[PDB]
């Protein structure tokens, strides 16, 4: 069932300069909030990151497929380990001038454990 | 206290429907365990693609930002206030059970922003927003397919659980009670013609004496 | 021997083993819904229905015979491919297909 | 001859019914589990059986038979349905065909209109040969119709809501009796056909 | 006539389908889970449960007319819509619900 | 007259237990399972009944006793131990909420406190209706407590590692013998209510 059109990105200013340029997410007008967030390495609190990802995961039921880096996603760890609805997907993905690891996944870990 | 009579008929139907559900079961578990391991590799293969489809793009937005000189990603993120590629929510029954899927739907209503205004230095923001246009396709639909993968790897567990506990709660309970029931059933059954046959061997047996 | 053929038992081996897995794959092809079946289901199922309503399914005055029987399993056994079938031998498979 | 049994040896599998049911020549089911959802006499088709089914379908067909392709495809229905409600409650359902659900949908119409009974009316209790032959026809006809429209590419709800009123009058005409015409049949089952072609030619495309 | 109505039977039917719905509802959903219940098994396994809990329960010494009962028994019937019923006629069930 | 009835075979189904338990008019159970535990003879609601129950509640109760209300919940949260531990097991412990798990342990400690007779020190001394009115009124309010706690937010570990000595302070009551400062009322059975409000509060906020 169709309950929900809105993409969050969770990455750098870079991919969500970029993913916005093409067009993922917008600001919706009956929230009075942004659809993404931007992430600083060495400026932005690790508890925004956990906020705005609580706040998008758990506070608003509209979004479809969230994205979310593994390395903005490796401090908030604890608290995106704790989530597993499908209501938004979480898709962890590499993020930008880091390398990829598969270890960092978290569905992957639990869909790893009882194949 | 247990019922006696008229037991076994009402056991065999539930003894043959628990025989026909745990072969079920392991059959849609199997079905569901090839599936789960089926997407557990598309879902490693499309997350690498779609993390190096979206590292090349990310090195080419960057790299078209520092070579305009200028923050183009605070006017286009305060210039930003609607989507163009959006996704429609619908169920998929793949291997007996409802999938979460997403369709890509492209709406002309979010177009390119006017944002760059200095003259010659508008084409590499023009063009970065055109290769992440049609690269932003790739990621969510290689995306798209967790939220069917944490739906399969949801229902592997309860489908593991129920296979494992309704083939080990059903035969013994309703094996035990039949043979229990027809094995007193039979001496209560058989007992009521030895005392007639005897009765009657007695009758005739002091019938025949003066 | 004169009467019946070698491959009785091979063809009723085969016919057996694609009406057990239709039978299985009938109740299975509920369950697992039109499109999440096996591809081997698929003409299993159809090889049940075909054989059931073609080799099971006869007259009241109708005659049959151990070649017409034979005849019909090679006939409805024909829809598989022969790397579905290894209870029959090559030769007799290749020369009835 | 018309005789009732009943077990009272301790069990369903007693030799007087056993005997009872094995000297008789015609089978008519009754269950107490079916017969408590208003559907008395609720037969079983698994158990039901007639030997005369041959030498009266020649006088019955040759006057105008058509209960034998619609009654094999009618137990056929049934049994299909009692193994697909045997089989959704035993294994749990999660989807479901439309194939399946077409025809369960159509023996619950069949045991609805046709397992439905009563014994003190003759409105819902009384239906000759030719109604019934005719009622039979249509929902074997529908439920044929809908199989090979369901083959041809639709869904399960596109055909209900394609079929529309033909099911609630195929169903809504168990009530009625004879009463118009010059004989047993009515004009209001030749003209569902019609009705039930373009809604079956509608539900399809 | 006179001492009660002309449906009640119509609704005993309808209760006791209901109450063998709520029972094999419950006997269905108790083995596997929350998975092989329908809408109408979950309407009839709370059905069994409030008709149990309402209409069986009653003092020893109190008494009630068949008005009362046949009111009770109408009121505790609308647990369940009438798109999913066919033990009573649509005319005495229209008028009274 | 007392008199305990056993099978001829195992089962009881025999015509000695069934006359003597349909002849009779109070019904004492026990579990073969429960015996296990040393809980023999164990049982609450499931395989017992008393017809003079309600008239001799009604009687002890009019003055000194508050059994009925403790009684009555202890064997609905008796009753409903059944089905949760059926549940729990057939289906599991994922689909089962907290107050599921507190009144199965409040039916487990309910019944080890009240279903065990032997002890681990000493054998069991006597205890009247006032002494076990305490412990079961410790024990609905400790299972209203907790029930009511967990609505407000509250874990289950918590209030299960915030009850602490009052399982085991509560076992050991019946090991002591009665009149250790009142006949009704016990000294230590009056700092489980105060050390439950402090727990249920602490653990609310």
């Amino acid at each position: 069932a169709e309950k929900r059109t809105l993409i969050a990105v969770i990455a750098d200013e870079d991919t969500t300069t970029g993913l916005l340029l093409a067009g993922i997410g917008q600001i919706t007008p009956e929230t009075q909030e942004k659809n993404f967030f931007v992430y600083q390495e060495g400026k932005t609190t690790k508890e925004e990151i956990t906020d705005k990802f609580n706040h998008f995961t758990e506070e608003r039921d509209d979004i479809a497929i969230l994205l979310i880096n593994q390395h903005i996603a490796e401090n908030i760890r604890a608290r995106v380990d704790s989530f597993t609805n499908a209501f938004p997907a979480i898709l962890e993905i590499p993020s930008k001038d880091h390398p990829y690891d598969p270890e960092k996944d978290s569905v992957l870990k639990r869909v790893r454990k009882l194949f | 206290v247990f019922p006696t009579r008229m037991t076994l008929g009402l056991m065999k139907t539930k003894l043959k429907g628990a025989n026909q559900g745990y072969s079920l079961l392991k059959r849609k578990s199997e079905a569901l365990t090839k599936r789960f391991r089926d997407i557990t590799k598309r879902i490693d293969d499309a997350k690498q693609k779609m993390g190096r489809v979206m590292q090349t793009a990310a090195f080419s937005l960057a790299e078209v930002s520092y070579a305009t000189g200028e923050n183009i990603g605070y006017q286009v993120q305060e210039s930003v206030s609607t989507a163009r590629f959006k996704v429609r929510a619908r169920q998929e029954n793949v291997s007996g059970v409802y999938l979460s899927q997403f369709e890509s739907y492209i709406d002309p209503e979010i177009n390119d922003f006017r944002l760059t205004g200095l003259g010659r230095g508008g084409q590499q923001v023009q063009r970065a927003k055109e290769i992440y246009s049609r690269a932003v396709e790739t990621l969510v639909e290689l995306a798209s397919l967790q939220t069917a993968f944490i739906i399969l790897d949801e229902v592997i567990k309860v489908t593991n659980r129920r296979v494992n506990a309704i083939e080990h709660v059903i035969i013994p309970r309703t094996e035990n009670t039949i043979a229990y029931i027809n094995s007193e059933l039979d001496e209560l059954d058989r007992e009521e013609f030895y005392r007639l046959k005897k009765v009657q061997e007695k009758k005739q047996n002091e019938t025949a004496k003066l | 021997e004169g009467m019946t053929r070698k491959d009785h038992g091979d063809v009723s081996n085969q016919l057996y083993a694609k009406y057990a897995i239709g039978k299985d794959a009938a109740a299975m092809k509920a369950v697992v819904g039109e499109e999440a079946l096996s591809i081997e289901d698929k003409l299993s199922l159809e090889f049940l229905e075909k054989f059931e309503k073609t080799f099971i399914t006869q007259g009241a005055y109708e005659d049959r015979t151990v070649f017409e029987s034979l005849d019909q399993a090679w006939s409805l056994l024909r829809i598989y491919p022969k790397e579905m079938l290894n209870r029959i031998s090559p030769k007799i498979l290749d020369e009835f297909y | 001859i018309v005789a009732a049994v009943s077990p009272a040896g301790g069990d369903f599998s007693d030799p007087v019914t056993t005997a009872t049911l094995g000297i008789t020549q015609v089978f008519w089911g009754l269950d107490k589990k079916l017969a408590q959802r208003k559907h008395f006499p609720s037969i079983n088709t698994s158990v039901s059986y007639s030997k005369y089914t041959n030498v009266l379908n020649k006088f019955y067909d040759s006057n105008y038979p058509e209960f034998p392709v619609l009654r094999d495809r009618m137990k056929e229905i049934l049994s299909n349905a009692e193994e697909l409600e045997q089989v959704v409650q035993l294994v749990g359902k999660s989807a479901l065909s439309d194939s399946d659900k077409i025809t369960l949908d159509v023996a619950t119409l069949i045991k609805e209109d046709f397992l439905q009974q009563n014994g003190y009316s003759t409105y819902d209790a009384f239906c000759p040969i030719w109604k019934t032959f005719d009622m039979m026809r249509a929902f074997i006809s529908y439920h044929d119709e809908a199989q090979k429209a369901v083959a041809n590419g639709a869904n399960w709800s596109k055909l209900a809501d394609s079929t529309g009123d033909v099911k609630h009058a195929v169903s809504s005409s168990k009530f009625f009796e004879p009463s118009r015409g010059e004989k047993e049949v009515h004009g209001e089952f030749e003209k569902l056909l019609s009705t039930m072609q373009e809604r079956f030619a509608e539900s399809t495309d």
